């Protein structure tokens, strides 16, 4: 999946929605302004955490090379596949790589940034559930890392 | 696809009992152990002249049974390893067989087979018998025993070095002093090397009895120096045992905390939300059908990627341990928030009434 | 009913000294121990030819005394067990005698009696003597010793396995290296099995002295390998001792907390209040005399049953241990309640003055 | 003590005082409303705990089968006899199955949901107190579990 | 009174170095130890025929020196004990000499003196020599060693009993199994008592070597059972050592807290204030000169007595240890006081503005 | 000055690997150890008559290599020590060579050199060989091993004294009781000194086997007393091992705290600010050019000196450990500040509205 | 020092100042009222502690037998002598039964219910101070227990 | 560097700016008044700590002998050289007596009473920095202790 030049131009056009002034950088102001226009309400500390994940210069900005790297990579990297698989394993006590559909539903809608019923319905539909009702989450992780 | 799915479940059960045992599955590996250890014993009993014949006849049958068992086990393991997505197809099987312990197992099996085939320089055929303890070595996954021992030894280096150093000095001094007293009367203490051998054998409390002091001055010196140095020669075992037990207690403590929780659950959610950006019915509407302003959806995806990366980090961090100073930190946060609340009351009273 | 009540108190005293001893009552069981152990010793001294006659004459009288004592004890225990409500009447006595240790006691008593009666194949009559240590086995209530040992061993499985594994490897290697050096010069090391016997006897520091290295190379190798492996052969005792002591300290700390308290006291109250719904003078009034609207009292009883069930649960829960994070939880509750109080002030100031 | 059909009908009539709408369920609203009409004042968390003790479906309700089971059983079960006896044993240091009348009086009126003087007077009258002043509480437990 | 006061200071120095030593004063008692222990050694060397003459001639002079030293010490101690108010005058001296260790010292001194005088049945005169270790027994003040050992042993009774019980069972079983295998081939194992002697000597790892298994079955059984039981025979030492060390650590932490403080200081103050009620210049005024209304001063004294008794109790309580739940208690007190303060604000705002 | 600076960096690297090793630098000193220890072994093997010739020829070459190595090392160390400001110039080199271990090294080197030169009373030339273990003694920096051992021994004095005292009493009693039973039958127990030798050798579990009880009464007594006293003879090792491990855990704990921090950073700042009072461009202005009112700048400097002295003290204090009662102290400070804030609100409401 | 009948009558007259109603008991009301009339200001919890030290009946009162016992005994008992001597020993690190005049002065005026300068001056005057400046506190304890 | 009499007179003239009344002592009032006139704002607890560092009499004052001792000594004493060198060693993990210019800059401007950029610029200029960018702080300590 070599990154092509047209794909780079489409990332550039998204990057320019944040950096409307043409300064080549995205600060918490530019990021948070676009987000709130869509009806999101991040906090300042959440905007700083987000920028810090890709800001190698440590000056509180995202530049286009950092933006392009994040967009090209998504979740395809091996670190993402391993950590997501480690998160499922927290809820796999048997150690057999399986989790119950009903147990997945409980964790997704009752912990963390809970999924809505419709979100979790789409998630269980997308996993090829076995007839017992058990989900092989390691093949679920490869579908999100492909 | 009910039969294929039942077959996959059977594959996963076999792979779990073979590679990641827990609970009852151990009753399998124990059996394998009792099959290997027994064999080893017989080979030792084959070194005795009076018991050689019987040991050989028993070992033949035992080793044939062992060959069959381990060949079947290798085949079943290589087949059942296909349940994981990493190893699938003949390429995946070859990738699974590339692990070092798997090729070691293949080597040991084929070597024993070819040895018994050539049996049909038998000294070398008997010397190849010691290769069987590798089937117990393979039970130690990535050398956890060596790593645990090395960690605990490195944590206590100063104490162990002190014990060994003081013990060595006491040994040298006691050997010299007993040698001076026993040289002319006792022929056991002919030289200083003899005295050093006596002293080490005495100070570890092995006490062979081949060398003993005969004079009363030597006996008084030996009693005093034994009282002094036997404690030094036994210190490392106590130090390491207490260290191991304290480590076990400190690990059992952290288990109760269950601090990591929430981060793992949120990571799966941020990953699903990011993934669903590109396939959800939420985006299969006339509104989203991309042609006029593609960047809007791209910007929405870029935000979900950033949140996914925040959740992955918070998830990885959970593994790291946390200090007991959190209570001070919550008081600092709680006090500061409340002190700021009284200020906001004070400013409003001063605004309205003045 | 003063005499019956004094008799019941005597029954309870006997049952308490016999089945649930505490404090001074132990001076009884100790005596029983000194009666059994002594007997055992004599039987061992009956295996020696030079001391057989005296041992037999002493054992006869000792065993007659023991028969009388234990028969009387069985009778007194079966009688005194009637104090509990569970065992009352001949049916209750039979139910008490159905416990496994009680029928074991009956078996041992009647077996020794019939053996001495048939004495009036004496080899079997002497071999039945070893059945007496069961009267010390019965002192271990439900096998608490085995359970404690198993718990502590299971908690430290990894360390023990590591110690035994490294020790076994060091033993094999040292035995081989000393065998290679001692084979031609010393006849003690005729085969490799001889070297393994020497190596194990040396490494546990038993040191019989039947096999010793005679050459100086063998002696240097033995000294080095002993220094290396004796610590490994002594590790399990230190590990288990430190584990036992840490467990004792951790159990002593829990007793000081006295957390369970209040729940046990409330359970008795909810049970009494429920019970008294059906017999209290509070319900023996013209008002409650049930004929026109029976459900009102039934509803009141249903509420007391629900509260009883809440109190029983809270009571069972108290047994479970509690974490040290309660202080954070009380600060969270305290801060939240206070922050809500400042809000209620703020809203009222904003309501009146605006 | 086989549960008879007339006993079932009397339980049903009590159950219907809570569930006046005929919905077949008792929530915190129905339970707490009947309780406060009698002058009791449970909290919401106390009403949830009470319902949770018999709500197997976990949906915050009591249905008639659960109500009937609780009413038929009362304290007669072996779990109740054992736990009540364990509660007395907390206050029996001797381990002889006895507790002093004066010690029972102190615990009943000074700990927990304290008994009034008249309540505790009836309780000590009902236990067949010995002449010393010591109470055999295990036969006291069987009278409440009979 | 400068000379009398200097003499009293010298008396107190002597009493402190003799009865309550600390720091450097130990260099005295150590000397006494080296004077007694040495003597004991010589008496042991007097039991050997070849070294009897020299031992006697040395012991005569050593014991004369010891007699003189200990007589002088007894006199100096009885004199210097007068510094305390309890022992003063000849009656106080007699009261000091009534302590059990003092009369034991007098007995030992006069007994050795009369023995040497009668020397001028010498077997009894030599057997009276063992009375000298009492001068080391007296160093243990009120038997602190026995009490410490008993406390730590009682705290760990269950573990020790478990270890001894399992070890005894393993010993019996291993002895029986080795006896069955060695009976006909080895004459060391003639009876079962012989096997039990071998088994105990092997399992404590003493290893005399007078009895060893000769067959290979017996050797394999012995190796396995030694691996199993040697850890059980070494458990009590590790348990008790870890218990002692944990007790020492738990004692060090209590010293750091320094909780008792304030109560001791306040007690002296309440005692002085009560005492001064009857002698202070504050009460030597025309106003207080008692003739018209004596009760007023008596009432003032009664109040000071009650406060003294409160201070004495609070002082005795400080010795008792305190829990780590005090932080929860201070938060409870702090929250309650603050919540009551916001209520007092709320009531005043509601009073003025309404 | 690039070459001089590179030379200084090389000097510092050599000084760091020689005097303050860390990480990989140890691979140097280990080598030195393997060079010294080996030599020592050879000298011991020179005491045996059968192996004297070979040992001498090997020792000659080994000692020549050792001479060259250690002379070169002394020269390189004395040269590289110049990197520090303290030792610079020939005076600084002489000051560096005045340390005791350096002059000990010089003494040992020149002594071995002159000995081998005189070799070209050889008994003294061979007896001077034992001076080589000082090159391992020098590895212990300021005797850290002795200080650690002494600290841990002093912290546990009471337990060790109790163990030794009870063990000594048990030894005396068991020796007497076994002597009484074995005197006439066994010639090993001729006197009481013989019994004491047997008893000590048995109770430390050395078990030479030269003296054993032959009668059955003696054997029963020995078994009982061994069971009783072997635990007492093994207690000090367990006590000291648990103490060492607890000390290691308690030191590893304090590392996580990292309390000292801020004070060291502030001290450098106060020192720089004081120093810069006399050289900063901030004071090189017409305004500061001192002629009319010199005291103003002196007063400013006096204030910086006082602040420097406050920072030095706070810095020295950080090294001292801190208690876990700080949380109570922060609550006390936080509550007091907040309670004072509600008072300031209350006073202002009462001022305006009244 | 046999307690005489005239001494008993003088204690009775003091006791009657507290118990002015003739009820034969002293509660916190009677005790605290007399104390505040003299210008003292005990708290309620301090009045309860004081009464509790001599109230064997545990009903919150002092009767005349308890009052007489306290007044006859003062500090003369052996428990008082031992505890006071133990309090001095807290500040005797040498263990020689001595304390410095200056150290006594620091503890008396800086800890606890601090003595005034004049109080502590009278206390140091009353101890027969040695020429060095060291106080033998065990003979100081016997003067307060005589 | 023998302390001369003219140097003593210049210290006396500075001392008299604090002690303007001629009482021979400097309290927190005199010290803090001169400091605030120059625009400094110490707290009362900071003024007490400063005086306590040189107040041997413990009465809360500085007299001229104490003032002269502090002024004559500055940082030249061996205690100052050792403690300053120990402070640098906190930040020398290698143990080689070196610290990076950039690491010194971070510690000086981010911890404690942070140096301004210009202060820290002068400090790094004054240390003879090596070409790598590493500072030998032990010769830096001798320049401040000379
Ligand atoms: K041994
Ligand atoms: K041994
Ligand atoms: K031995
Ligand atoms: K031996």
């Amino acid at each position: 999946d070599q990154l092509t030049e047209e794909q780079i131009a489409e990332f550039k056009e998204a990057f320019s929605l944040f950096d409307k002034d043409g300064d080549g950088t995205i600060t918490t102001k530019e990021l948070g302004t676009v987000m709130r226009s869509l009806g999101q309400n991040p906090t300042e500390a959440e905007l700083q955490d987000m920028i810090n994940e890709v800001d190698a210069d440590g000056n509180g900005t995202i530049d286009f090379p950092e933006f392009l790297t994040m967009m090209a990579r998504k979740m395809k990297d091996t670190d993402s596949e391993e950590e997501i698989r480690e998160a499922f394993r927290v809820f796999d006590k048997d150690g057999n790589g399986y989790i119950s559909a009903a147990e997945l539903r409980h964790v997704m809608t009752n912990l963390g940034e809970k999924l809505t019923d419709e979100e979790v319905d789409e998630m269980i539909r997308e996993a090829d559930i076995d007839g017992d009702g058990q989900v092989n989450y390691e093949e679920f992780v490869q579908m999100m890392t492909a | 696809s009910a039969a294929h799915k039942r077959y996959r479940r059977l594959q996963n059960w076999v792979y779990n009992v073979l590679e990641r045992p827990r609970g009852w599955a151990f009753v399998y590996h124990v059996f394998i152990f009792l099959l290997v250890f027994s064999c080893l014993v017989l080979s030792v009993l084959s070194t005795i002249q009076e018991h050689q014949e019987l040991a050989n006849e028993c070992l033949l049958i035992l080793e044939f049974v062992m060959i069959v068992v381990f060949g079947l086990e290798y085949i079943v393991r290589v087949w059942s390893a296909g349940c994981c997505c990493r190893y699938r197809g003949w390429q995946g099987r070859f990738r699974f067989a590339r692990k070092p312990f798997c090729v070691i197992d293949f080597i040991v099996f084929v070597a024993s087979v070819a040895v018994i085939a050539a049996g049909t320089a038998t000294s070398a055929l008997r010397s190849m018998r010691f290769l069987q303890i590798l089937r117990m070595v393979r039970m130690d996954r990535r050398g956890g025993t060596w790593k645990l021992l090395g960690s605990v030894v490195y944590a206590h280096s100063k104490e162990l070095i002190t014990a060994w150093y003081i013990g060595f000095l006491v040994l040298i001094f006691a050997s010299f002093l007993v040698y001076l007293a026993e040289k002319d009367a006792n022929s056991d203490f002919s030289s200083y090397a003899d005295s050093l051998w006596w002293g080490t054998i005495t100070l570890t409390t092995i006490g062979y009895g081949d060398k003993t002091p005969h004079t009363w001055l030597g006996r008084v010196l030996a009693a005093g120096f034994a009282l002094l140095g036997i404690s030094f020669f036994a210190l490392p075992a106590g130090i390491l045992g207490s260290g191991f037990a304290l480590k076990v207690q400190e690990q059992h403590r952290q288990k109760h905390f269950e601090k990591r929780r929430m981060p793992a659950a949120n990571l799966i959610q941020a990953a699903w939300r990011l993934y669903s950006t590109d396939m959800s019915r939420a985006y299969l509407t006339a509104t989203w059908y991309d042609d006029i302003m593609p960047a809007v959806k791209t910007v929405i995806r870029s935000i979900r990627i950033l949140k996914f990366l925040v959740a992955k980090r918070k998830f990885k961090e959970t593994l790291r341990p946390y200090d007991v100073k959190d209570v001070i930190e919550q008081y600092s946060a709680g006090h500061l928030d409340m002190l700021g609340r009284i200020k906001s009351l004070q400013t409003r009273v001063d605004q309205i009434v003045g």
